[PDB]
């Protein structure tokens, strides 16, 4: 019994889809609902969206775009071609935005329903489609990110707590860089790091949630896992106590590191992928390790929140699209019998409501 | 122009 | 560190 599973949901090269079209720069997955390929037949570039709902029915259309990205929920796309961008609701069969910024988008992403965030050479800006709202600057980026290549841009839930992630090779290693922004302190920190995601989470005894930063890096010396509370706490509570656990890379993986994490707030713990294919189970509150396992053979380099089991879905470099949860009904008995760890099974168990530890 | 050709 | 503490 494992305290995870693993569910394969499509492979996209039985679709049709060119396997050279299976990568970063080509393949977006903003969450869950939809995924998006720019591939380019004779002289005519295209994109096909897939509705992962009804995915043997694929829509084709021209475009003339470097990148596409979809809502997180609506069937509306973002398409960019330099310092242009344009937004289309495709059911309506219009176009409801255009904006022709100073400097080209480098990358963007979706943050939230509502908003788009963009990144140029020299700074980040956020964009909501509410009303006639035109992109607002938020910061500048740091000289510590000068020459990386994006891979990531994160917030908390209130858009607070703001973070920039790039990676480059230096002495033969891949070394992530990390630009943290509080825009009601409006000071960054660079930090180095890999891969990261923003949580939620309320401690008990406090009135109010704690918003905490989690991150995870491969460092000159070994990997590293840190969970820490960002700003005051929100008055009357307690401050969250901060972590900080190794995270394993095995004697033969010396040039691997963390490329995604997210965070399940239905059971309080961390999912991390690494580049080469290795997932790991941390405990949110603790940082205790549950679990670690080899999952792909090929490279995973998108994944997004798995909406149905608060999960992690991914796609890699073949085309397989994957999902790992936590197995509600085995994850308590693995941490008693095979982690022995009573301790933890027990707060898990009461915590997040699961069933197994009335005999430990 | 348009970035993405509408069908219709 | 100005923000956080590592």
């Amino acid at each position: 019994i494992l305290p995870i599973r693993f569910q394969e949901h499509l492979q996209l090269q039985n679709l049709g889809i060119n396997p050279a079209n299976i990568g970063f720069s080509t393949l977006t997955m903003e969450s869950d609902k939809f995924i998006c390929i720019r591939e380019k037949v004779g002289e005519q570039a295209q994109v096909v969206i897939i509705d992962m709902n009804d995915p043997s029915n694929p829509i084709r259309r021209p475009i003339s775009a470097d990148s596409a990205i979809m809502n997180p929920a609506s069937k509306v796309i973002a398409l960019k071609a330099g310092k242009t961008l344009q937004i289309f609701n495709i059911e309506m069969k219009s176009k409801m935005k255009a904006h022709t910024m100073t400097d080209d988008v480098t990358f963007w992403k979706w943050i939230s329903l509502n908003t788009v965030a963009l990144v140029t050479d020299n700074a980040v800006y956020h964009w909501s489609m509410e009303g006639e709202s035109q992109p607002v600057k938020m910061f500048d980026r740091h000289s510590s990110l000068a020459g990386c290549q994006i891979i990531n841009y994160r917030t908390d839930a209130k858009q607070k707590w703001l973070l920039l992630t790039g990676i480059s090779a230096q002495q033969n290693r891949v070394v992530g860089a990390m630009q943290l922004y509080s825009v009601d302190r409006k000071v960054s920190q660079p930090i180095e790091g890999h891969a990261a995601s923003f949580a939620q989470f309320k401690m008990e005894g406090n009135a109010e949630e704690s918003t905490l930063f989690c991150f995870a890096v491969r460092g000159q010396a070994g990997g590293k896992l840190h969970i820490i509370e960002v700003g005051t706490p929100p008055t009357g509570n307690q401050p969250f106590p901060k972590k900080a656990v190794d995270v394993f890379f095995p004697p033969e993986a010396q040039n691997d590191f963390p490329v995604a994490m997210q965070i399940s707030e239905k059971h309080d713990v961390v999912f991390l992928i690494t580049k080469y294919g290795y997932i790991h189970l941390y405990d949110l509150e603790t940082g205790t390790c549950i679990y670690m396992n080899r999952i792909s053979g090929e490279t995973i380099f998108v994944t997004a929140p798995h909406e149905a089991t608060a999960g992690i879905i991914g796609v890699n470099r073949k085309g397989q699209v994957l999902s790992v949860c936590v197995e509600e009904e085995n994850i308590i008995p693995y941490i008693t019998n095979v982690l022995q760890n009573p301790d933890l099974a027990l707060r898990m168990a009461v915590r997040n409501n699961l069933a197994g530890a009335e005999e430990l | 122009g348009d970035l993405l050709n509408l069908d219709l």
